[PDB]
């Protein structure tokens, strides 16, 4: 309804809440789609640049919780190409590191990267939950290979 | 009719200043990292 | 002493901005 | 009974073992459609294993455990050739195992235990869990003895024919010699 009024900011607030709750509920793909909408509605607006980095990160995280590391890599590449402020950001490097850990099946390296990111930029509760899910998926694959 | 060599010795000079050029860079470095972290929060 | 001073000012400014 | 069986070659993919029990059994787990039950099959004309029916493995795939892949130097999803095997035709007379030497090692170095291992008990477990199976030198195996996991490598094997009062045959370290385990094989255990 806010998108119907061209109220981009209010619509974005509602879609942020929707995507966060969907990702916490295990609907990772749909949350990633809502984050795609948020990203697109925020491109080129100087004012949302700082939310924009966050959106890219969250999208990748959902794609990692859905065990689709390729989509996380594509999201990282898209963000690096389309938003220069995301290219150099700690969030982009963190997402890259998480993707690398997931592809390597190394849960400990993922935990190390989580701690390193936490030390410089506090992981809020949502990120902690999603990161724990990603770790759980890596560990489950490790157990399935033994 | 003979000939001589010479030698070197490194003197506390370096025992201190060169070891300090590790400790005193990384530590001021620690102050600068703290500054950077605070500025990051402020900018956010 | 200069940089600590700078750190102190930045910390104060963070407080004002949180407010 | 191995008289009648389809000897046609099949190309099968190597995969993770279905679970620990099958790996402890050291029997190639195959579907009923793949091969009959309780028959010796050779793989790559070198690696011989006993088949067991298994519904968890689809037709066209062969299950291996880690030690076997170490023996064959195989990676996951590797294609291997599998055919029927007949040791009795190949060897002719030397169909049994006279003396078998086994190096015993700890799979995990941190699981070293100072318990006194009775060699007779190890041999009895070897015969009890494994009967009428074909083994070759350098073949690896995993033993669960009183909850302790051990890696066994058959360093050398002696093949003897029924009726031979004395083991006048030379002990062979070459992988060509294979035999069938019996309840009287002299099992000598060495450190790993």
């Amino acid at each position: 309804w806010y998108a119907q009024d061209q109220s981009v900011a209010l619509s974005n607030k509602c879609f942020i809440k929707c995507a966060d709750l969907k990702a916490l509920d295990g609907q990772y793909i749909e949350a990633s789609d809502i984050y795609s909408k948020l990203i697109k509605s925020s491109m080129g607006n100087r004012l949302s640049q700082w939310s924009l980095k966050d959106y890219f990160l969250k999208k990748g995280l959902c794609q990692l919780a859905a065990t689709d590391a390729v989509a996380a890599a594509r999201t990282l590449q898209e963000g690096q190409s389309e938003d220069p402020n995301f290219a150099d950001s700690r969030e982009s490097n963190f997402l890259k590191s998480l993707i690398d850990a997931v592809n390597e099946g190394d849960s400990e390296q993922l935990s190390e990267h989580c701690k390193e990111f936490d030390n410089f930029m506090r992981l809020d509760k949502w990120k902690i939950t999603i990161l724990n899910k990603i770790k759980e998926s890596i560990q489950q694959q490790e157990d399935d290979l033994l | 009719g003979q000939q001589i060599f010479s030698q070197a010795l490194l003197n506390a000079n370096r025992r201190g200043e060169a070891k300090t050029a590790l400790a005193e860079v990384q530590a001021r470095h620690q102050e600068l990292l703290k500054l950077e972290k605070s500025m990051a929060e402020l900018t956010q | 002493s200069r940089t600590a001073e700078l750190q102190a000012e930045i910390d104060d400014t963070v407080g004002i901005m949180r407010d | 009974d191995m008289t009648n069986m389809d000897t046609r070659t099949r190309h099968l993919k190597v995969s993770n073992c279905p679970n620990n029990s099958y790996a402890l059994a050291n029997v190639a787990a195959v579907s009923p459609n793949d091969f009959p039950n309780n028959i010796y099959i050779i793989i790559d004309n070198l690696f011989v294993f006993t088949t067991r029916h298994s519904n968890d493995i689809p037709p066209g795939t062969i299950g291996f455990n880690g030690n076997q892949r170490t023996w064959g130097g195989w990676s996951l999803n590797q294609d291997v050739q599998a055919k029927a095997f007949d040791l009795f035709k190949y060897s002719g007379k030397q169909s049994y195992l006279g003396s078998i030497d086994i190096d015993i090692s700890f799979r995990a170095r941190g699981k070293a235990v100072s318990t006194v291992f009775d060699q007779d008990e190890l041999a009895k477990q070897f015969v009890r869990c494994y009967e009428s199976q074909i083994f070759s030198p350098t073949q690896y195996l995993i033993m669960e003895f009183q909850g302790h996991f051990f890696d066994l490598k058959i360093r050398n094997v002696q093949a003897i024919d029924l009726g031979d009062i004395e083991p006048t045959s030379a002990v062979a370290t070459g992988i060509e010699t294979k035999g069938i385990l019996t309840k009287q094989t002299q099992i000598n255990f060495f450190k790993g």
